[PDB]
RNA sequence: CGACUUACCAACCCGAUGCAAACUGCGAAUACCGGAGAAUGUUAUCACGGGAGACACACGGCGGGUGCUAACGUCCGUC
RNA sequence: UCCUCCUAAAGAGUAACGGAGGAGCACGAAGGUUGGCUAAUCCUGGUCGGACAUCAGGAGGUUAGUGCAAUGGCAUAAGCCAGCUUGACUGCGAGCGUGACGGCGCGAGCAGGUGCGAAAGCAGGUCAUAGUGAUCCGGUGGUUCUGAAUGGAAGGGCCAC
RNA sequence: UAGUCCGGAUUGGAGUCUGCAACUCGACUCCAUGAAGUCGGAAUCGCUAGUAAUCGUGGAUCAGAAUGCCACGGUGAAUAC
RNA sequence: UGCCUGGCGGCCGUAGCGCGGUGGUCCCACCUGACCCCAUGCCGAACUCAGAAGUGAAACGCCGUAGCGCCGAUGGUAGUGUGGGGUCUCCCCAUGCGAGAGUAGGGAACUGCCAGGCAU
RNA sequence: AAUGCCCC
RNA sequence: CGGCACGUAGCGCAGCCUGGUAGCGCACCGUCAUGGGGUGUCGGGGGUCGGAGGUUCAAAUCCUCUCGUGCCGACCA
């Protein structure tokens, strides 16, 4: 139920985001890998998706569950959402408190270009 | 003298008395008095028509009261005025619409129980009539 | 009817004030808060005071 | 574990009269003797001694007969 | 930190071997010790609430929590937001220091130890317990202490029934019976 | 300040007409047929202390006063002064000659005597019913020929002097009532 | 010792389903959340919805614990 | 200090039966708001200006409060 | 005089010396923001301790709570806890609601200048509805706007008890 | 200078003796237990010298059963205007 | 493409509970450890951080099951608009609308985007 | 030269 | 009828305003004094607020309803 109880710590942000209609990143951090994609502002379709299960980021990584692991990906999103011509989102940390690894990926991915 | 112990307002509008009855089945007894006409009954004729039935078996069988006193009927005093807020609670009533059974009872046979009701329903107000209990 | 009135001065040397209610029994000690001045478009702190 | 917060904690010596010695963590600051500790404490052979149950009938035909 | 690893290799299979149990994760473990401390009479003096919390801290190794009262009752003259307790949760190798403690140095020392009660299991297994004097810890000395507290120990485990608490606490040769 | 009619105060209430506190003790309203109503109020001159008689006017009517009274205890006296003390604010007091009088013999410290302020300003002090009191002097009683009772004059540490039974001698403290002036027990 | 009743405070629905609207305009006065403020719509101190938009008024039951939304379709 | 017997009362739950203007896990007919269309209607609609009267109503039907489901009673809504 | 429910006839409104209750405030945190948390009550085990304090677990599910009456609402919590703070800002205001009128209420958005947040953002008081008194007359501070020949001033005006 | 190495009441256990017989109801001994009591309210009592106060001893009664009663000595005062 | 698993939805109980069974290659959860980032009104419990020895026990997912919950009739049985009538406090007739409860039955959800393993 | 009542 | 102000130990009264303790006098119990009774002295005990329901953490106290006892008038017709 640690589940749940991130789930309704995120709800309210994301709530306010399908409300003001804006492309959001959302984050989900487990301890063995974590993951990034945008959807588009219905919330139905996703964008670009880049995440440490993809070999491309496994290989080149170390350990998947670490700040440099979640620099990588979120470079890796940044990147592929830059290149497909999306550069103006808003971050949802989707319950995870700002910080670490979570924080890390946000570093990441303003460095790689998404002005958010 | 039936009468609810607490109520959550004192006095209570009038209202109407339109429709047919809820409680139209013998469930409990094997034999039960159901009213035929529409009308109020009363805590004191509730109370004189159970002590003719109970009476009248002699203290056997068991017998149901399907109807309770809710309604606070109130009243003004006399040489008062019409107007000066609304009366003061004199008795209690049990609003009666046809079909709804009133009394019930078994353990006696139907002619004893026959002879019983017609006792107890010489003193309601409301025309009234004996039925059985039925299956389904 | 314990909640007097007072007028918050402003520290910028203009005679501009606010106007509010402190409880004078419970917090007997000056209200200080930083509140817009329009007369001179800022910021500025606030120093209560009797309305006399 | 904050740092000023909580009392100092260091490995102390424990001996008893049993003839055991314990090596132990805690905030007795100084060492630390013992009278009593778990293997030599009278549990296991004392719950007939604490008790005394006996017979009063045999004490009285002890204390004579016919 | 001697009992934990008392624990890890002798009591878990013991535990396996005892309850056939399929995976390891099933054996009953020990999660924390809590030690209560509930001076109704800080109301009244609210110095004997910090000399209870300097005595838990000695007990103990750690800070305690001051609880305070989360209902207002007037059977006891405690309005809601008093100050009335303390409180020490204990988790990982500072728990193991106190179990082995209590159960090799302060259990010997209390007055007429006759055994502890194998029926006070919550029937969920946790085991909870009290002591009457402060004194039988050697952290405190009754010559440096003033008045005599007590306390009580709960010990929560993650024991499906009681039956099984009990004998992960006789695994460990808790002094009960 | 409200003002209050006459047909709507009842006892207890502090009433300022003329200048001056009062205090409603008893009140009896009248409504008689065919004519203007009235109250016959048993006032109480809240100065002097004095039971004035009112018949009031359903219309004639008084602002109210700030005369209130609770537990102040005494501190000391200075001079012509005495200060007392709350014990749910700890707010500091200072009464004067006129507020006690008579009562002067009967607080000595520490005393929780209920005083009455007006304007946020003592008028009157009420000692506590019972007060224990040590005899600065007596003459040793000594029974003689006495058959009846007899009594004996005994001034107090304060300046009271009480009629205080026979053995009671020097330095042992009696208890008094205020209220009467009189020796209670005297204890231990 | 009754007879104090107070004055009517004018509550209910403004602007009914299917209504054009200019942005800005109250479509439904409360006294708490009994429809909640969805697209284009807002939620005022005192839990007036009303309008950020122009367009027609719609009324919906989405939501897990089916609860009333008022939507404005911005035509 | 422990207690043994048992003609009465019985909360909480479970089954069954009713009641409520200030009860609602349900819920119409009408009425009300908005849109579209044809026919009809001496613009019947709205705005601005000149002139008013009137603001004691009554009874009959329907929905009610009060009264006694009394009054050619009384107080409302609608015709 | 004001607020809440019913009467009130499923839009709004609707009377009676009809049926029930409340208000004439409180708060500089009980406001703003960010982060986090989820109750009442029963059962069991537990030092004094007990019907009921504090501790632990379980069942339960918001029967709890909301500064204050009742109604609607509240879990994304509007409830509870903590950090930083003063948006309890100034000038406006598309457009609506509600009034015979005096008025009263809601409000996205613009400009200046702040607060919290990494940011998206939120903030011009408080879960909402009671907590109030028109005009005259006069007081206080500001302000060149006027100032009875002219320069001042008195006194008026404009802005904020 | 402490409810104490004061006080010994009460109670548990174990015994001795007298006596047909120590349960109701003896006395004494041993071990343990260690109440109240920290100089005593109004009032009240005895005593003028080997007296009061205090310390022991014996006897009658009597198998056993006295802190009572009757005697004996040891130490030995204050005051009487 | 077929099945598995993660996240974000759509929908808001025919979608939820309960009982039985089952899942660890991957994913997930528990897990290991704690100087460092960070944290406890005490507690590495939680929140974090550094990892991968063990386990699917708990949780989570999935399959089954009709003990509840839930849905629910075409269709048949109260009220009511309009007109008329009566024995008029309450009903009837013509006409239009037509429940609530209950019965038969249904029911162990359906589905969109993008991501990781066997066949292809 | 304070008080001091009564006894079927 | 209303309004209204009472109901607290055996009796008579306080308290209540401004919530957290129930007080005062007489009486009552046991000594003492006395030949004995009384006066007197020394000590002791006793109630929980007519009742019920609310507000509250908690009610003698605050609200509301009941029961009982007093007081005022229930007039112009
Ligand atoms: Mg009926
Ligand atoms: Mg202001
Ligand atoms: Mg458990
Ligand atoms: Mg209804
Ligand atoms: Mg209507
Ligand atoms: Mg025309
Ligand atoms: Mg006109
Ligand atoms: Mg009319
Ligand atoms: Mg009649
Ligand atoms: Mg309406
Ligand atoms: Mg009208
Ligand atoms: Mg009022
Ligand atoms: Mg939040
Ligand atoms: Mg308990
Ligand atoms: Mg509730
Ligand atoms: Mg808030
Ligand atoms: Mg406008
Ligand atoms: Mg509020
Ligand atoms: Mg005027
Ligand atoms: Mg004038
Ligand atoms: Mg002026
Ligand atoms: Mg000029
Ligand atoms: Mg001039
Ligand atoms: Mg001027
Ligand atoms: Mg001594
Ligand atoms: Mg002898
Ligand atoms: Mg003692
Ligand atoms: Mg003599
Ligand atoms: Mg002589
Ligand atoms: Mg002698
Ligand atoms: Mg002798
Ligand atoms: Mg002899
Ligand atoms: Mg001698
Ligand atoms: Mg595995
Ligand atoms: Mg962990
Ligand atoms: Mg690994
Ligand atoms: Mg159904
Ligand atoms: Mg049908
Ligand atoms: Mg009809
Ligand atoms: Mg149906
Ligand atoms: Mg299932
Ligand atoms: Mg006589
Ligand atoms: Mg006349």
């Amino acid at each position: 139920d640690k589940k749940s109880a991130r789930i309704r710590r995120a709800t309210r942000a994301r709530r306010k985001l399908q409300e003001l209609g804006a492309t959001r990143l959302v984050v989900h951090r487990t301890p063995r890998h974590i993951y990034a994609q945008v959807i588009a502002p219905n919330g139905s379709e996703v964008l670009v998706a880049a995440s440490t299960v993809e070999k491309a980021i496994a290989e080149q990584l170390k350990y998947t569950g670490n700040k440099d692991a979640a620099a990588a990906v979120g470079k890796a999103v940044a990147e592929r959402a830059l290149e497909k011509g999306i550069k103006d989102v808003s971050f949802d940390r989707s319950g995870f408190q700002y910080h670490g690894r979570v924080q890390a990926l946000a570093d990441a991915a303003r460095e790689a270009g998404l002005q958010f | 003298m039936l009468q609810p112990k607490r109520t959550k307002f004192r006095k209570m509008h009038k209202g109407r008395n339109r429709g047919l009855a809820q409680g139209t089945d013998v469930s409990f007894g094997s034999f039960g008095l159901k009213a035929v006409g529409r009308g109020r009954l009363t805590a004191r004729q509730i109370e004189a028509a159970r002590r003719a039935m109970t009476r009248a078996v002699k203290r056997q069988g068991k017998i149901w009261i399907r109807v309770f006193p809710d309604k606070p009927i109130t009243e003004k005093p006399l040489a008062v005025r019409m107007g000066k807020g609304k009366g003061n609670v004199e008795y209690w009533v049990a609003l009666i619409q046809p079909g709804k059974v009133l009394y019930e009872m078994d353990g006696v046979p139907e002619e004893l129980a026959r002879e019983a009701f017609k006792l107890a329903a010489a003193k309601l107000p409301i025309k009234t009539t004996f039925v059985t209990k039925t299956v389904m | 009817g314990i909640r007097e009135k007072i007028k918050l001065v402003s520290s910028a040397g203009t005679g501009h004030f606010y106007t509010t209610t402190k409880n004078k029994r419970t917090k007997p000690e000056k209200l200080e808060l930083k509140k817009f001045d329009p007369v001179v478009r800022q910021h500025v702190i606030y120093k209560e005071a009797k309305i006399k | 574990m904050k740092k000023d917060i909580h009392p100092k904690y260091e490995e102390i010596t424990a001996s008893c009269s049993c003839g055991n010695v314990m090596k132990i963590r805690s905030t007795v600051g100084h060492d630390l003797n013992l009278d009593v500790c778990s293997k030599c404490h009278p549990f296991f052979t004392g719950k007939q001694r604490d008790v005394a149950t006996g017979g009063r009938v045999d004490r009285f035909n002890k204390r004579f007969n016919i | 930190a001697k009992l934990h690893d008392y624990y890890k290799d002798e009591v878990v299979k013991k535990l396996m071997t005892e309850f056939n149990y399929n995976s390891v994760m099933q054996v009953p473990r020990v999660e924390k010790i809590t030690l209560n401390m509930g001076v109704g009479e800080a109301i009244a003096d609210k110095k004997l609430l910090d000399n209870a919390a300097a005595d838990l801290a000695a007990i103990s190794g750690q800070k305690p929590l001051i609880t305070k009262a989360r209902k207002s009752v007037a059977g006891f003259k405690i309005r809601q937001g008093y100050p009335i307790g303390c409180k020490v949760t204990l988790r990982g190798e500072r728990m193991w220091e106190f179990f082995e403690r209590l159960i090799t140095i302060a259990v010997p020392r209390i007055r007429d130890f006759r055994g502890l009660s194998a029926k006070s299991f919550d029937g969920r297994g946790n085991y909870s317990m009290g002591v009457r004097e402060q004194i039988i810890f050697p952290e405190i000395d009754y010559d440096k202490v003033d008045r005599v507290r007590g306390l009580d120990i709960t010990i929560t485990t993650t024991a499906k029934s009681d039956e099984e608490g009990r004998a992960l606490l006789a695994a460990f040769d808790f002094p009960f019976r | 300040m409200a003002t209050y009619y006459s047909n709507d105060f009842r006892a207890g209430l502090k009433i300022m007409l003329d200048g001056e506190p009062y205090a409603v003790e008893a009140s009896e309203f009248v409504k008689p047929g065919k004519g203007q109503a009235f109250a016959r109020v048993k006032l109480r001159r809240l100065l002097t202390g004095t039971r004035v008689e009112k018949t009031f006017k359903s219309t004639d009517s008084a602002e109210g006063a700030d005369v209130v009274d609770m537990n102040l205890t005494y501190l000391y006296n200075d001079g012509e002064f005495w200060h007392f003390m709350n014990n749910e604010t700890f707010e500091q007091l200072s009464a004067d000659a006129k507020a006690i009088g008579d009562n002067a013999k009967w607080l000595l410290d520490q005393a929780e005597c209920i005083v009455t302020l007006w304007n946020g300003q003592p008028i009157s002090v009420t000692p506590p019913n019972f007060v224990e009191l040590e005899i600065v002097d007596t003459d040793p009683g000594l029974k003689g020929d006495t058959a009846g009772t007899g009594g004996k004059p005994a001034t107090l540490s304060t300046g009271a002097v009480v009629k205080v039974p026979l053995f009671v001698q020097i330095g042992e403290v009696i208890k008094v009532d205020t209220r009467s002036g009189e020796y209670v027990s005297r204890v231990k | 010792r009754n007879g104090r009743d107070s004055e009517a405070k004018r509550l209910g629905v403004k602007r009914f389903g299917g209504e054009s609207v200019l942005a800005g305009s109250i479509i439904v006065r409360q006294r708490g959340t009994k429809f909640h403020a969805g697209a284009n719509v807002g939620c005022g101190r005192d839990h007036t919805l009303f309008a950020k938009a122009d367009g027609k008024v719609k009324f919906e039951v989405k939501g897990p614990k089916n609860r009333k939304f008022i939507s404005i379709e911005a035509e």
